[PDB]
This record gives C-alpha cells, structure tokens and sequence, in this order.
C-alpha cells in the first residue's frame, strides 16, 4: 500500500551511525553512505506490507491494538494515530510490567477512572485546597501514564512499537505473554524479540508519522470489514 | 531493483557533505529550538541563535531553507553541525570575489582595535583585522563620526587563521602554527575567537589557524570560583579574548577574558 | 433499519427518565428523612448528581 518513493521522501532509508549498529540488522541494511547506515527499502517494503496486512486481519476479528512510542518527539503523533482508529496507546514511559502485571495496573486504571469521575460527573467541588491540588496532581499523573489504555479492559491482541531498543521492556512483556509484536526496528535495534519486524528509521519524525498513518488506516479498514 | 542502486548513487549525486546545498526545510519552530531536514538520517536540534539577524528576532518561518554543515556523524542521536558556519563560506566567497576585480565593496565600519587593527563587521558578523587595515593612511577613524559608514578595502588577511583587516573611508583610494608564533604574541593582543567546549575548568576558545586556548575559570568574569563557565558565557560563540601568555614549546597559549 | 435507531434511542430515554422521575422523588425523600440523621440544610446541598 505504502510506496517506496514516499518512504524515501520521509527518510525511512536513513539509519544510525555505523558504530552503533546491530549485526543482526545486517540483512536489512543496504550500504553505508557518509559513515551512516542505509536501510534496504527493497527488503523493507514487502515486510511492511505484510505487517500491515496482519494488523488489518487482527482488526477484522475485533483485535485490540496497543501503540507504544515513548521517544517524546513522536509522543504527540502516536497518540493521534491511536485516536484516529479509536485504539489504545502508551505515549509516555511504559510502566514496567504493564501487561505481565496487568492485575495490579488494572487497579491503578480503576483509580484513575474514579478520579476522572470525581473531577467531571460529580460537580461537588467544595474540597480542601491542598487536598484538592494533590488530587488534581494524581489525576494528571494517571492521565499521562495510562490515558490511552484506560478503556482497554484486558490485554491487547497485538502490539505496535516505534522503537524496539527503546521499548524492549514492552517487547519482552509481549513475548512473555504471547502477543504479536509489530516493531519499527532501526539498525541499532535488536529484531529477535519482534515477530513482524519493520526495518526503518525510528528517529526521524516524518518517517515515524508515515509509519503510524498507514497502520492506522489498515486498522480502520479491518474494523470496517 | 537496480532502481534502488541507481537511486542511491543519484541521491549521493544530489547531496554533498558541508553546509553547501540549502536543503533543510524548517519543519518545526519552538523557542528555543529550530529544526530542519536536509535529507540526513535525523533532524537537527538547531539553536534559535544561529537564526536571528542583527537585532535579535527570528527571520524564517516554516518551509524556509538554509544549509547547515556536516562531516560529523552521530553523537548518540541526532544530526548536524550548525548552518550559521554555512554563512561563513558565503562570507569567504564574497571576500574571495575581491580577487577577480581587486576590490570587494560592501560597507565596513570600524571604530576600534582590540588587537591593533580596527574591527570590521559585515552584515550580521563582525570581524577583527590588523591595525593598518582600518585606515588607508594615517587618518584614524577616532576623529570620524562614531561607527561610520564607508565599506572595507582589504589591507591584510592571514589566510589560515581568519583575521581580516579592512580600509575605511577614502573612497578615492584604489609545524605550521608553532614556528612563527610571534604574531599575536607581544603581551595582550586581543582576538575574536569562537569557543568550542567548556570542560568545567575551562572554555577552550581557539580560532587562530590550528591552535588551542583556554581562558580556564579564574578570569572569565569578576568572580573567581563559584562561576561554572557554562553559566557565564556560551557554547560556540565568538568572544573578546587575547593571549596573556604563549609557550610556543608546550603549545599552551593561555588566553584570558577578564580584560 | 431507519426506525430501528428511533425505538433504540426511545427505550433508553424513558428508562433513564423513569429512574430520574423516581430519583427526583427519592432525592427529595432522602432530604425529607434527612432530619433524624443530619437536617443541616446548608450542609446537605453538597454534590448535585454525584
């Protein structure tokens, strides 16, 4: 679906510097221009397409997708992507054992929900100023952490990831659980934990956005189906 | 296919390493960080201070194109060296243009000599030149209306280390660093030098054609010990500095900044 | 299927309405009984629908 030219324009073909590479990414690498590794778009594209297809399929059976990206450059974008296809996301720091330790985190989620309710639906007001402030702070904290996953209910049936090396904890958790992983994997990253590897530039913003958008579209399509 | 191979050598052909090809489109502005995309592996974290012109406010919105620089790749994450140096090459080209007709004409306005040559400033940048260059004869711009308008007629340039002394008024008139290290020597010759890296004891301003200066922590200001040089001056900025000391042997020119 | 949504939204409306109708009568009844265990009229009008 996503063309090669577009990818090139975005800056998918660019990778990291040669000294920071992983030799498990040697198949997906093409060459090294100006001492910086170039990802092979001929090998990338089909894989990407396959991944997209898989995602679509998942969506079709009413699968829950989780969008992970805690880089802070593409935190805004990932959330947007998630919301477009009304799916869940973790745009700020992944809580260690979010999925493996769901049952504890489900309590946190519940608490957050309660807080939200108190804030909005109650309309009681009349609260001690320090206490109120504290409550507000707590709410903020919760929202930041678990805002995207509050309506997830259980565990997701697939896990889309913007960087494998950065979100290794998440990936590991997924592996432990047995959730399919759809990771964007730059030359420095490790592809071994990832099920459906996508060789591409995690760092560049435009590229990331592109990666998101197609995925979102596919999810939407699946839903429609 | 070989579509991609050919596309790779094509994209090699349509970029170069320095800040030469004005290619990065400014794709997000936020104070205090500009950011471009010149067809590199990542986006630059640009300062705002490489892009405000001569009175302090910004000049370029979204879509605008300046080249940056290169030859340094990946400090962890990111891409460039700053586009402002880019600009230096353009300045060099205009200075070079003189050679063709033996006269580069702009405006040069030089009020005084930090180190024996009036300072001339062209557009945003200000440069320092050796003392003769400011005046064609013995006229002296001290009697001229302050910060006067002429041009610059070049008197002397050092060709390696960048010092250029230029000719105000009189329109009618028209191994290597260390052997002869006696030019900026004699006790206190002021220099204009860009700082490079501040090593928590130092600042490392070093400009004059492959040398190293320190301005370590003791002077820097008029407080001694509590100063922490990163707070007090800058990173990458051309400043007031002069020699105070040269050892041509254990190459330690020990500059100062409290002057 | 056009009328399907009409009846669909109708049921919920009355369902909540009736509950609210009793809720209105119950809310008043709560305050009505609120005298042997808190008659503070100015200390009973805290949260509205919470």
């Amino acid at each position: 679906t996503v063309s090669m030219r577009d990818m090139l324009k975005a800056g998918v073909h660019f990778g990291h510097q040669t000294r920071y590479w992983n030799p498990k990414m040697k198949p997906f690498i093409f060459g090294a221009r100006n001492k910086v590794h170039i990802i092979n778009l001929e090998k990338t594209v089909p894989m990407f397409n396959e991944a997209l297809a898989e995602l679509n399929k998942i969506a079709s059976r009413k699968g829950k997708i989780l969008f992970v990206g805690t880089k802070r450059a593409a935190s805004e974008a990932v959330k947007d992507a998630a919301l477009s296809c009304d799916q869940f996301f973790v745009n700020h720091r992944w809580l260690g054992g979010m999925l493996t330790n769901w049952k504890t985190v489900r309590q946190s989620i519940k608490r957050l929900k309660d807080l939200e309710t108190q804030s909005q639906d109650g309309t009681f007001d009349k609260l001690t100023k320090k206490e109120a402030l504290m409550r507000t702070r707590e709410l903020e904290k919760l929202e930041n952490s678990l805002g995207g996953i509050k309506d997830m209910g259980g565990l997701p049936d697939a896990l889309f990831v913007i960087d494998a090396d950065h979100e290794h904890i998440a990936i590991k958790e997924a592996n432990n659980l047995g959730i399919p992983v759809f990771a964007i994997v730059d030359t420095n990253s490790d592809p071994d934990g990832v099920d459906f590897v996508i060789p591409g530039n995690d760092d560049a913003i435009r590229a990331v956005t592109l990666y998101l958008g197609a995925v979102a579209a596919t999810v939407r399509e699946g839903r429609s189906q | 296919e070989s579509f991609a191979q050919l596309f790779e050598e094509s994209l090699k052909e349509i970029e170069t390493r320095p800040g030469s090809i004005v290619r990065g489109v400014v794709v997000a502005i936020d104070k205090d960080v500009v950011l471009v995309d010149a067809g590199l592996k990542s986006e630059s974290a640009i300062p705002a201070e490489q892009f405000k012109n001569a009175q302090g406010e910004l000049e370029i919105q979204v879509g605008d194109e300046v080249d940056v620089a290169l030859d340094a790749v990946e400090d962890g994450f990111g891409e460039t060296l700053l586009s402002r140096e880019k600009a230096k090459r353009h300045e060099a080209w205009i200075t070079l243009e003189k050679a063709y007709e033996d006269a580069e004409t702009v405006t040069g306005v030089i009020n005084g000599k930090v180190k024996g040559g009036f300072t001339v400033e062209l557009n945003g940048i200000r440069a320092f030149l050796p003392g003769s260059l400011v005046d064609v004869r013995p006229v002296r711009d001290t009697l001229h209306l302050e910060g006067k308008e002429l041009e610059f007629k070049v008197i002397k340039l050092d060709q390696k280390r960048n010092n250029v002394v230029v000719s105000r008024r009189a329109v009618i008139e028209s191994e290597d660093p260390w052997v002869a290290i006696a030019k900026r020597y004699p006790e206190g010759t002021k220099l204009t030098g860009r700082v490079t890296n501040l090593t928590d004891y130092g600042c490392f301003v070093e400009i004059e054609e492959g040398v190293e200066g320190l301005v370590h922590v003791s002077e820097m200001d008029w407080t001694n010990k509590n100063i922490h040089p990163s707070k007090v001056v800058n990173v990458g900025d051309v400043v007031e500095v002069m020699v105070l000391d040269i050892d041509e042997e254990r190459r330690r020119i020990s500059l100062g900044l409290k002057q | 299927l056009e009328i399907e949504e009409m009846q669909l939204k109708q049921a919920k409306k009355d369902l909540s309405e009736e509950l609210q109708i009793l809720e209105a009568g119950l809310f008043s009844r709560i305050r009505a009984v609120l005298v042997a265990g808190g008659v503070e009229a100015e200390k009973l009008d805290k949260l509205p629908r919470d």
